[PDB]
DNA sequence: CACAGTGATGCAAATCAAGTGTGAAGCCAGACAAAAACCCG
DNA sequence: CACAGTGATACAGCCCTTAACAAAAACCCG
DNA sequence: CGGGTTTTTGTCTGGCTTCACACTTGATTTGCATCACTGTGTAAGACAGGCCAGATCCAG
DNA sequence: CTGGATCTGGCCTGTCTTA
DNA sequence: GATCTGGCCTGTCTTA
DNA sequence: CGGGTTTTTGTTAAGGGCTGTATCACTGTGTAAGACAGGCCAGATC
């Protein structure tokens, strides 16, 4: 996993001049398992895969997260590492007998901007949206049920060779076409997956945008001025203030998120549509992403829902009608990522996985909020010495060693 | 923790300190002013008042959007200048004072 | 000083009637600068609001104002008139820093310079400041700033760009002025700690005011 | 299906006594076995 | 002359050992 | 492949400890459950569309 | 030979997407 | 019918 | 009131090891609006 910080202070004294980000770098063991016999058989399974107190830090720095040349300056040897270690084996003792391990490594705790910034994709505004498949924003807006895994690594670094000689001799746009949207040589190699915070938190967006937009009624009126957008929102926002207890934020949260999907929340928002098909539209909606949500969200799908996975690919077709549908004015052209990868990868990210909530990269949040704490009272205040000193703080208070000293009661 | 390891109690459970509390915290010490205040209650075991000190929060008087909480001035003082008597006992004997000496003393305060 | 403006029932800060303690005007605190005594009391405020609210001799606005003293409200909290030491030497920094900031650009020669040379003069001083006092670049005046930015060798490493050397011994007895002022507001017993300071503070302050007056007419002119 | 906390508030469970006479698990005088892990035979 | 921290490092301080001597505080007897 | 030479220990044996061991029952002290919220997710880049500017062609 | 109708280039500017 | 007045604005300084 | 006799109490040197305290370079809390002078156009005017 990896992320970077905004609004880190610097401070006074001597060194060099220290930008005012921060980038962390952490990973976490999920499964292990040992072959016994003919089978496989796991051993011990991570039982809370978002808590904090097991995301293990590695690497600490104070740079952007644009800063392409610093980052690559500084996660090259990291990733070199990681390739040599890819093709190794270990010897290590355990209660005094030499054991036997090898690994399996995945980075999928990368939201989807660093994704694209590493894998030398284009930018989230580009035509070609998705980071699996190679469809075009065109047809995410009306195919929406039939797509397929395709990216990858070694097809990544291909692109970008063909990108560079050009072997062809066409022009920029065909070269283009040709190469899928690649523009630069990726450095990490990664898996296709999806994070299911970011995720929920664009769904959750974009549902509010749909709400503000069905009060001001603009699927009759296509035409609006500036000032009615902003009194709507200020009209949703006092409603939801008043019936719902929330807070009108600037920024859209996790906890906001959770609290806006649910059923008696389009039940408060339908006062303020006198209309009574949009009413059933809206209800008809919320209950199609309610029912789809576990199926990506939940620990283990094939256990706590499985009739949810069972009847997904029904589910997800009936909310691409309804979108195409009633949606018209607005899902006609143009759609955002996360519907894409929602209605049209997971189901086969279930089946060659066997879940997604987790592999997500929650921990790493709460790592940066622990961050945030260790640096401002449990580091010493200097630029030489704050970082390391962090650093095994972090390291200290993830281990589960001086953990199991807690549940004296068992 | 260190309960279930040492098989004993070093430190005191939680209601233990909730019920010390009730020491130091404001309203347990009585007192009485011999002038009256004027327009101040004589009873001596409030706590956190509230803020808004019964403002009407009816629809049609002006609205109010705020909270507040706090003490009784006067109870305050109180528990503050009895949470001292150790620092003035000591400051009266260092002095060459008798200690049993109840003389007017005067206190100032900044706000 | 701004809650004691709105509490004691007196206009902003930015108006004319500078001084809580004092009612002189921004001219008359512009040229005295040392003969100020204090009359004013709480009862008195609430005398001057109720000649403002009654208005007994029929007055304009001005005169009315000026027979007030620049009184427009209520008062209601009896203040003690003294001085926030913290907040003065936030502000004196602050004054200080501005100062600097003219003395590199050398507006005393050019009453003219556009804003971008002021934003150059001000990354120049923030930089050579980082290179040779370990400070880095701040919004707001800040504490530790202040105490830290108030030192010779500051001084020194100002006048490193100063091409002017009369300049360079006028900051050397303003700041040796504005030291020898410093302990007699900021300790806990004067008169038992620093006596020669408190002493000594008249005639300091006054050579204060006419170094100001004299060799910095540039800016604290009226 | 984030999660490890925040507080007070409340209820449920342990305890704890001060009375009291009986019952019970070590400890001892030697001391020859009863195995049991070493030597190598 | 705000002032309480904030983690690592160095050094003083205060315990420990052996080894014969040497002084201090008491009770039988004269 | 098993004859000697040391640990490692319940044992006998009855007479002695400090410990152990049954109802009360009203407070008293812990220990656990319950409930409304929470913080970490926090600046640029791609793209379509309108707009003049100066170049592009057309006329007697 | 001149003026006169008109036709892309790019630029700048909101807008949508991820943070 | 130019000619000041009034109010409107607008940048700067003063506390935070 | 002392010898004879006895049990406590230091005392030196050098080295080891645990504990406590000073020292270093720094921080986070002092963070939004209003008063005022100057310029300038719209407009009543004598
Ligand atoms: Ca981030
Ligand atoms: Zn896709
Ligand atoms: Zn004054």
């Amino acid at each position: 996993s990896c992320d970077g910080m905004g609004d880190v202070s610097e401070k006074h004294g001597s060194g060099p001049a220290v930008p005012e980000k921060a980038v962390r770098f952490s990973f976490t063991v999920m499964r292990i398992t040992i072959e016994h016999g003919s089978q496989n058989v796991k051993v011990f399974e991570e039982p809370k895969p978002n808590s904090e107190l097991c995301c293990k830090p590695l690497c600490l720095m104070l740079a952007d997260e644009s800063d392409h040349e610093t980052l690559t300056a500084i996660l090259s040897p990291l990733i070199a590492e990681r390739e040599a270690m890819k093709s190794s084996e270990l010897t290590l003792e355990m209660g005094g007998i030499p054991r036997t391990f090898k690994f399996i490594f995945r980075g999928t705790g990368y939201d989807e901007k660093l994704v694209r910034e590493v894998e030398g994709l284009e930018a989230s505004g580009s035509v070609y949206i998705c980071t699996l498949c190679d469809t075009t924003r065109l047809e995410a807006s009306q195919n929406l049920v039939f797509h397929s895994i395709t990216r990858s690594h070694a097809e990544n670094l291909q692109r970008y060779e063909v990108w560079r000689s050009n072997p062809y001799h066409e022009s920029v746009e065909e070269l283009r076409d040709r190469v899928k949207g690649v523009s630069a040589k990726p450095f990490i190699e990664t898996v296709p997956s999806i994070d299911a915070l970011h995720c929920d938190i664009g769904n959750a967006a974009e549902f509010y945008k749909i709400f503000q937009l069905e009060i001001g009624e603009v699927y009759k009126h296509p035409n609006a001025s500036k000032e009615e957008r902003k009194r709507w929102q200020a009209t949703l926002d006092k409603h939801l203030r008043k019936r719902m207890n929330l807070k009108p934020i600037m920024r859209m949260n996790g906890n906001f998120a959770r609290k806006l999907m649910t059923q008696e929340t389009v039940d408060a928002v339908c006062e303020l549509i006198p209309s009574e098909e949009r009413h059933e539209a809206l209800r008809e909606l919320m209950d199609l992403y309610l029912k789809m949500k576990p199926v990506w969200r939940s620990s283990c799908p094939a256990k706590e829902c499985p009739e949810s996975l069972c009847q997904y690919s029904f589910n997800s077709q009936r909310f691409a009608e309804l979108l195409s549908t009633k949606f018209k004015y607005r899902y006609e052209g143009k759609i955002t990522n996360y519907f894409h990868k929602t209605l049209a990868h997971v189901p086969e990210i279930i089946e060659r996985d066997g879940s997604i909530g987790a592999w997500a990269s929650e921990g790493n949040q709460s790592g940066n909020k622990l961050f945030r704490r260790f640096r401002k009272m449990n580091a010493r205040q200097s630029k030489c010495y704050e970082m390391e000193d962090v650093l095994k703080h972090h390291w200290l208070y993830t281990s589960k060693y001086l953990q199991k000293f807690m549940n004296a009661h068992n | 923790t260190v309960k279930a390891i040492t098989g004993r109690q070093i430190f005191q459970p939680l209601h233990a300190l909730r019920n010390a509390e009730k020491v130091l915290l404001p309203g347990y010490h009585p007192f009485e002013w011999q002038p009256p205040l004027k327009n101040v209650s004589s009873r001596t075991d409030v706590g956190i008042i509230d803020g808004l000190s019964g403002l009407a929060s009816s629809v049609d008087e002006y609205p109010v959007d705020t909270i507040a909480k706090r003490f009784r001035y006067d109870s305050a003082l109180v528990s503050a200048l009895m949470d001292m008597e150790e620092d003035i006992l000591e400051g009266m004997r260092s002095q060459d004072l008798d200690d049993y000496l109840n003389g007017p003393f005067t206190v100032v305060v900044k706000e």
